[PDB]
């Protein structure tokens, strides 16, 4: 009775809250299914396709994933740099030295100026640690897990006082090639759970975007988890009446049912807060069978975190809260005018990794000989998709257009999602020209 | 010596005479190490024995003669040079340093070992 009734009620519908690139209405109508439709997963080992490997980890393999994940760091910030030789953390040196570590705190709270400790590669340093003085620098930004290249003093071998914070360097964008320049443009939709209210299981968010996906006809439509929410309140206490998996099988049938019309290709991407899914990170994609041959050429799943070229542009999709885990636990040097957003963005493009925080959040199972393989950037994504719980922004970070249309449902009220057009401009000129042309963030 | 700022109490010179004891002061760094520099080259020891020398003391000891410009570095060993490198082991050519807590690690076996213990 009660349940429902604040969303269906709002005022709101059709707002747009966010606009980017060229102006544009809202008559954003597409081709659908017509054309030519080019989508790919790429990078490592193709984003994982199996249900897994292991739910049993040995001390040794995640010591050697990190040692492997400083030391590469660090001979490419060498080589990009021109450093004639690191010096061991625990060897005192008059002279100023350059030192390749880890940022780290000295104790299980948040991370502070006054507790930043840096920890030395295998190779180098044998693993060591010693505290980090900061009253010195001028421009940081610093967060646990961070693969850095400081310059300081360090005279009696057990204390550096940094002078110099070296710029982390991203990787290359990808390189188009002449049959990725002939395609047309196309428009993609994407939104984020969850898709009901938090005291409703009749899902009108899901739909209100299932009529709006009909209506637009876009090119492409990517939704993230979680389709049933594992903090919600009637999942948690179990009340339901049905199995997990079947509530679940429900939800996609009525959603690919729904769009059926539309002739839309649908990615499906999960999260760790779906039930019935294993809640490790990487995630597999999501189990389906009952499919029919029409719909296995319009629907896709895709693990998550993912590298997924549309149309020979690369997007990096990934459902977990990175934004919110990582802006949590950074020390800045400069806070009166500067934007967090950007910055923690350029932290993660240049860290080469798609969870690059360590430890995580206490709530957060990461399986590290897997996170090594299938959860890294193959390259510098043209367009960045990542959700979070934050305000939602688009920017254009170091080339890149990091998009975050929120949560379709916060709370008991409703949200938004985002669209986007993509179309790749005449190769020769300066280099980087962004395909991704207009932006938009509109309440549903 | 005093380092730069402090300074000597009153009449140390004179307390100093008074007690006979081989204490000559300088006013300043690099007087000490043009009187050790000489010293060195007037006795010219064939093994100099000393505590922390490979890991501290040798290193500060080069880095305080560069720094202070002080004359005739090569004194500190037995061949003359121009040039310092920056080739810790070369530095003092000529001479055998004896370095006790090596010798020690090598020999007896200790919780620690500094020179308390």
């Amino acid at each position: 009775a009660t349940p429902s009734q604040k969303y269906n009620s709002r005022s709101n519908r059709g707002e747009v809250v966010t606009s980017f690139g060229l102006a544009q209405g809202v008559s954003w109508s597409g081709r659908g299914g017509a054309g030519n439709i080019s989508l790919k997963v790429l990078g490592c080992p193709e984003a994982l396709t199996g249900s897994y490997k292991s739910m049993f980890q040995k001390l040794p393999d995640i010591r050697e994933v990190l040692t492997c994940k400083i030391e590469e760091l660090g001979s490419e910030l060498k080589e990009h740099y021109k450093i004639e030789a690191f010096t061991p953390l625990l060897a005192p040196a008059q002279e100023p030295v350059t030192l390749l570590g880890q940022i780290g705190c000295d104790s299980n709270g948040k991370l502070n100026n006054k507790s930043v400790i840096l920890e030395g590669d295998r190779e180098h340093s044998s693993g060591a640690q010693i505290p980090v003085d900061l009253s010195e620098l001028k421009e940081y930004s610093l967060f646990p897990g961070q693969v850095v290249i400081m310059e300081g003093i360090n005279t009696t071998g057990r204390k550096l006082v940094a002078t110099k914070l070296y710029e982390g360097v991203p990787l290359p964008f990808y390189q188009p090639t002449e049959e990725d320049a002939d395609f047309e443009q196309s428009m993609v939709l994407v939104a984020c759970g969850p898709y009901t209210t938090s005291d409703s299981i009749t899902y009108d968010p899901l739909l209100d975007l299932i009529a709006v996906i009909n209506h637009d006809r876009p090119d492409v439509c990517i939704l993230f988890g979680p389709f049933l929410d594992a903090k919600h309140e009637q999942v948690e206490n179990c009340l339901l009446t049905s199995p997990f998996e079947d509530i679940f099988k429900q939800c996609l049938r009525t959603i690919i049912e729904g769009t059926r019309s539309s002739g839309s290709h649908l990615v499906f991407v999960p999260s760790l807060r779906d039930v019935h899914h294993e809640p490790v990170y990487p995630q597999p994609p999501f189990s389906y069978s009952d499919l029919s041959r029409e719909d296995k050429k319009q629907v896709q799943f895709v693990s998550e975190p993912c590298s997924l070229s549309i149309n020979g542009v690369i997007f990096g999709l990934t459902s977990t809260d990175l934004l919110f885990h990582l802006g949590a636990e950074e020390i800045s040097s400069s806070s009166g005018t500067s934007d967090r957003f950007s910055r923690i963005l350029k932290h993660i493009l240049t860290q080469r990794s798609y969870y690059p925080l360590y430890p995580p959040q206490e709530d957060m199972a990461i399986d590290y000989e897997s996170f090594y393989v299938y959860a890294q950037l193959p390259v510098t994504p043209d367009v960045l998709i990542i959700p979070s719980e934050l305000r939602y922004f688009v920017k254009d970070v170091l080339g890149c257009v990091c998009v975050n249309p929120g949560r379709l449902t916060k709370g008991q009220v409703g949200g938004t999602f985002a669209r986007l057009y993509l179309r790749r401009p005449a190769a020769d000129g300066a280099e980087r020209q962004s395909p991704c042309i207009a932006v938009q963030v509109v309440r549903i | 010596s005093k380092p730069k700022d402090c300074i000597f109490p009153y009449a140390f010179k004179e307390v100093i005479e008074k007690k006979n004891v081989k204490v000559e002061v300088a006013a300043t760094e690099r007087t000490l190490l043009g009187f050790f520099l000489a010293k060195v080259h007037k006795i010219d020891p064939d093994i100099i024995v000393g505590h922390n020398i490979y890991g501290f003391e040798l290193e500060v000891l080069l880095q305080r003669i560069n720094v202070c410009k002080a004359p005739h570095w090569s004194k500190i060993g037995r061949l003359k040079r121009s040039n310092m490198p920056k080739g810790e082991r070369n530095a003092t050519c000529g001479r055998m340093i004896c370095d006790v807590e090596i010798s020690a690690k090598e020999l007896i076996r200790c919780k620690s070992y500094h020179l308390s213990e």
